[PDB]
RNA sequence: AGUCCCUCCCGCUCGGGAGGGAGGCACUCUGGGGGGACUGCCGGCGAUAAGCCGGAGGAAGGGGCGGGCGACGGUAGGUCAGUAUGCCCCGAAACCCCCGGGCUACACGCGCGCUACAAUGGGCGGGACAAUGGGUGCCGACCCCGAAAGGGGGAGGUAAUCCCCUAAACCCGCCCUCAGUUCGGAUCGCGGGCUGCAACUCGCCCGCGUGAAGCUGGAAUCCCUAGUACCCGCGCGUCAUCAUCGCGC
């Protein structure tokens, strides 16, 4: 359930949240509260960039 | 200096490279060629009784098909 | 501001927007007389029934033809006076109204200036900006040559409008001067063959690259 | 009479602009708070900036202050219902910095989805980022 | 002399003017603080718009009624500017409106028809059409044509 | 106790006029024709009554009725009918060849309508067209 | 006292033949009928690209179906009635009787 | 529109307006049928033919104007991921359901656009005039509440009847006076709403605050011949909600 609101009773719990393929361990804190479970378990990876391929510009095609 | 006025008495042809050049002949209606008839290369449209002004009068173009 | 007696303003003869009439006014060069309308009417506005027929531009009002010069946006393919001015959205393109009002406060300003009648004071004007020589272009040897040539007076016509009309839209760009100040600048200068104006000074760079090329 | 610098609320004042573009020139005040504290103060819009006397001034300073006690309706303060003491405050300058820069570091320190894209300095509201928000140097292939 | 004689204008802000002779004409207390529709950007510039307002509303009943809330927040409606994206029109808000129109009522120059909406009372008609007339009077010494009117 | 009425029209503005014996009034929509806006507008309207005179002015009452199409359209559907109504009544030859010599679309109209629209950029004209790339 | 009828068809010619039979049917008989009233015809257009798939120019077809419509209003009398309720009009016009 | 009855207004009413009712089909409109234009008339050129050029009259003049309809074939052009279908494969997974993610990532190259770089303007108040289409899982007038976005009741409408639906550019008055500005409105903070089973990833709307680049654009290059191009808004499709798009006005 990514869609949960964080209530003040859940406080103090640890929640294993679904990103897509694992589950993901989130610490509630007090200034959590009213927020989306799924905010803390992010989806994609960052990305850091390699080398421009070929058909990157127009003289490389 | 202010140029002649002459008119304009027969259409001949287009010319020039894209078609916006017209070959006219002309009457001279004042200076010290006057009456005299001699051919023109015109641009822009043209019609029979129009007036130009030449600043000279001894430049005659080549003659057309 | 405007009084209400120009706020509701009627006529009652037919002359140039109810105000000016075009008796008096002749026209010195033979060759533009048959070309430069002056018969009476009271609105100059025709609705574009001209364009159809050709050479059917010739019995249209002059004041109309200045009207519908001015009635753009001014430098959109063409460099004037060193810069494009694309106005878009903010240009008279199809606005008419504007362009009217445009040409009665010039009218106003001229009259007010010189104490003439702001239609002869045009007339000269459109007089000394014709051009009377024109050139060609030929290419040999892939460069480019200029060849001499004269100028119909219905071409002559158009370009002294044209000239006049862009020198006017140059004035005003993105400086304190009005449309209507620029163009009552640009027609008084012009009828006094002062070298500051734009039109003036086209004509007298057409012509001597033309006789530089006899 | 007339005084070309006025000082308001530690921001000088360009005595020649009419009041309400004046007072524009304090962080936290736009045009509309503006005409909204003017009409409350009982002083005309348009009049100069210079003519201000020192207890109109000290008046426009009382009504900054808090202008919800003075008349000023709820829902025009930029910060209503305030995080931590739930009340309806309005800030300026610093004081409406710190608070940004506060709101920011709550969200940074648990570690929401927002607080990483703030660190990282991409669009927060949801943009595509494929085409446009380009800032660098084009790459050799 | 009646309303369709002289310019909408002129006859909106001699009626504004003489709009604030009567009691039951009193901007609200929110009214220091709004715009006057979602598609506006800044605050009225007049101290005194309501009295603006209220006058082209009852202009407006005089000439169209019977007509409701919904039209005439159509009628107040404009082009609004959207940042990048193109320009749009948009109905303006309802509050105003009713506010002024229940006033014109307390003050007996509109009344309501059921499901029908708010027309003009002979009350109304004669106000309106007085000052129309004093207008007209002065308006015609400096245009000779309108006497014939 | 004559009556005659009239009709014209222009890229769908229609006007109905009405002509009778009078003093000189001539109404559009029921506003006097000197209060018409913008000037452009009014001038449009008032040439056929300067061109036909004061005297046949001012022996004349005219009440006009349009619809549809915008301010200038609705201007000169009302010229066509009040020029047409002016000819009728008066039946005099002399007044028609003016009428026709300043313009002749006063009495014989105007039949240009819209073109309509065709696909590739079809909300903006039959013949304006997308911009064209190769690479 | 009168009797109001409607008729509509995607063909023109069978709507006018029904109408011209009600009007033999007053006629042939001492009644009074508001004559067959044209009322705007429906047009029901459809636009859709021509191309299974999303390659080459595109264009588009324009299809169009149009319902026309008729109005006759007659005294309801009932010599007359029975006649015009016993005329059977083509598989492809409808009508429909009310009285007013 | 003319004629008649009643009511209400103004300069007090000779005169001039606005509603309602009787009454009419005149005018506009709607839509069936018919007329009208044929190089027919006139003068030239060409051959004396085919035709071309220029005039009258005319609502219209020389395919009258704008559309639909694309020959025999080729392109081994696109489509088996709309449907139809041969062969080859998977056939307890390559078939059928459910939950959560993704197609929305971001040093960078390119196409098509929108908003601007201001006075041929920005703001505030006031005054004008459309057409095409659509509506029962829906269109909703009219009344009430709220600053706004919105909320609570709800006539009429299966529609030439009721509703969407009192467009914007334009005009009049006042403020700003050539400035990164009262130009521009990207980015971000706080708060309030709607649709939906669900709004974080990843929706749309409103109020106060914040205030980035941009001062007219190199070499190159696109569209358009008349109610056309430019400028300005609107309707329908998609659609529970969402239009910088498509097709039309
Ligand atoms: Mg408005
Ligand atoms: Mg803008
Ligand atoms: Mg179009
Ligand atoms: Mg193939
Ligand atoms: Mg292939
Ligand atoms: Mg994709
Ligand atoms: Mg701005
Ligand atoms: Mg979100
Ligand atoms: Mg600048
Ligand atoms: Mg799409």
């Amino acid at each position: 359930c990514r869609d949960m609101i964080v209530l003040p009773e859940m406080v103090g719990l640890t929640i294993y949240v679904h990103n897509g393929k694992e589950f993901v361990p989130v610490e509630i804190k007090p200034e959590m509260i009213g927020h989306y479970l799924g905010e803390f378990a992010p989806t994609r990876k960052r990305v850091q960039h390699g080398a421009p391929g070929i058909g990157a510009t127009r003289s490389s095609m | 200096d202010e140029g002649y006025p002459a008119e304009v008495i027969e259409i001949i042809g287009r010319t020039g490279t894209t078609g916006d050049v017209t070959q006219v002949k002309v009457r001279i209606l004042e200076g010290r060629d006057k009456g005299r008839v001699i051919r023109r290369n015109v641009r822009g449209p043209v019609r029979v009784g129009d007036i130009l002004i030449l600043r000279e009068t001894e430049r005659e173009a080549r003659e057309i098909k | 501001a405007k009084p209400l007696s120009e706020r509701f303003f009627i006529p009652h003869e037919i002359k140039v927007m109810g105000r000016w009439s075009t008796e008096d006014v002749e026209v010195r060069d033979p060759s533009l007389k048959p070309y430069i309308n002056l018969e009476p009417r009271l609105l100059p506005h025709t609705h574009g029934r001209h364009a159809k027929k050709h050479f059917g531009k010739a019995n249209v009002h002059i004041v109309e033809r200045l009207i519908n010069k001015i009635m753009r946006s001014g430098g959109s393919h063409y460099k004037v006076a060193g810069h494009f001015m694309r106005r878009e959205h903010r240009s008279l393109n199809s606005k008419k109204v504007k362009a009217y009002e445009v040409v009665k406060e010039a009218f106003k300003i001229i009259e007010k200036r010189t104490g003439k009648n702001p239609i002869q004071v045009l007339v000269w004007a459109i007089e000394n900006a014709a051009p009377r020589e024109d050139t060609t272009s030929v290419m040999f040897g892939g460069i480019r040559y200029h060849v001499a040539v004269d100028i119909s007076p219905m071409r002559r016509l158009d370009v002294a409008l044209r000239n006049i009309a862009l020198g006017a839209s140059a004035k005003c760009y993105r400086t304190k001067m009005s449309f209507a100040e620029a163009l009552a600048e640009e027609i008084i200068l012009a009828a006094n063959k002062d070298p500051k104006s734009y039109a003036y000074s086209k004509k007298l760079e057409i012509e001597r690259i033309a006789e530089s090329s006899r | 009479d007339f005084r070309h610098i006025v000082r308001v609320a530690g921001v000088d004042l360009d005595g020649n602009k009419q009041l309400r573009w004046a007072l524009t020139a304090i962080k936290g005040v736009g045009i509309n708070f503006a005409t909204m504290v003017c009409r409350v103060a009982g002083l005309d819009p348009f009049m100069k900036a210079g003519y201000l006397t020192d207890e109109q001034v000290k008046k426009i300073e009382e009504i900054l202050q808090d202008p919800v006690a003075h008349g000023i309706p709820r829902w025009a303060v930029n910060r209503p219902k305030d995080y931590e003491t739930g009340r309806d405050l309005h800030l300026i300058t610093a004081k409406l910095d710190m608070a940004i820069r506060e709101d920011i570091m709550r969200l940074r320190r648990i570690r929401a989805y927002r607080g990483i894209r703030h660190e990282l300095g991409l669009p927060v509201r949801g943009q595509r980022t494929r085409s446009n928000f380009r800032r660098g140097q084009t790459v050799g292939v | 002399a009646t309303v369709y004689d002289v310019p909408g204008d002129l006859l909106v802000e001699r009626v504004a003017q003489r709009l604030k002779e009567i009691p039951e004409i009193k901007p609200p207390e929110w009214a220091p603080f709004v715009k006057t529709g979602r598609h506006k950007e800044r605050l009225p510039e007049q101290e005194d718009w309501w009295y603006y307002r209220v006058a082209s509303i009852l202009r407006r009943v005089y000439l169209d009624g019977p007509v409701g809330i919904e039209r005439l927040r159509t009628y107040y409606g404009g082009r609004k500017n959207r940042g990048h994206a193109p320009e749009r029109f948009y109905k303006a808000g309802g509050s105003i409106i009713r506010k002024a129109l229940q006033q014109l009522e307390a003050a007996g120059f509109v009344e309501k028809v059921p499901g029908k909406g708010r027309v003009i009372t002979p009350k109304g008609r004669s106000f309106l059409d007085k000052i129309a007339t004093e207008l007209k009077k002065e308006l015609e010494e400096i245009i000779p044509e309108l006497k014939k009117y | 106790m004559r009556i005659i009425q009239t009709t014209g029209k222009r890229k769908t503005a229609i006007a109905r006029a009405v002509i009778r014996e009078g003093k000189g009034r001539v109404r559009i929509n029921g506003k006097p024709v000197e209060l018409v806006e913008p000037e452009i507008a009014r001038f449009t309207i008032l040439e056929p009554l300067i061109l036909a005179g004061e005297e046949i002015w001012n022996s004349v009452d005219i009440d006009v009725k349009v619809q549809g199409g915008g301010f200038m359209g609705q201007a000169e559907a009302a010229r066509i009918a009040i020029a047409r109504a002016l000819v009728e009544w008066t039946g005099d030859m002399n007044l028609k060849e003016k009428f026709i010599k300043y313009d002749r679309t006063m009495l014989v109209g105007d039949p240009r309508r819209t073109e309509p629209h065709k696909p590739n950029r079809s909300t903006k004209g039959p013949r304006a067209k997308r911009q064209k790339s190769y690479r | 006292q009168k009797a109001r009828i409607k008729l509509a068809s995607t063909n023109v010619r069978s709507l006018e033949e029904v109408a011209n039979q009600i009007k033999q049917i007053a006629e042939r008989t001492g009644v009074r009928m508001s004559g067959p009233i044209p009322l705007p015809t429906k047009r029901i257009r459809i636009v859709t690209r021509k191309s299974p798939d999303g390659e080459g120019s595109a264009t588009f077809d324009r299809w169009e179906l149009r319902i026309h419509k008729r109005l006759i209003d007659i005294e309801a009398d009932e010599r007359a009635m029975r006649q015009i309720m016993r005329i059977r009009v083509p598989e492809d016009v409808t009508i429909e009787i009310e009285l007013i």
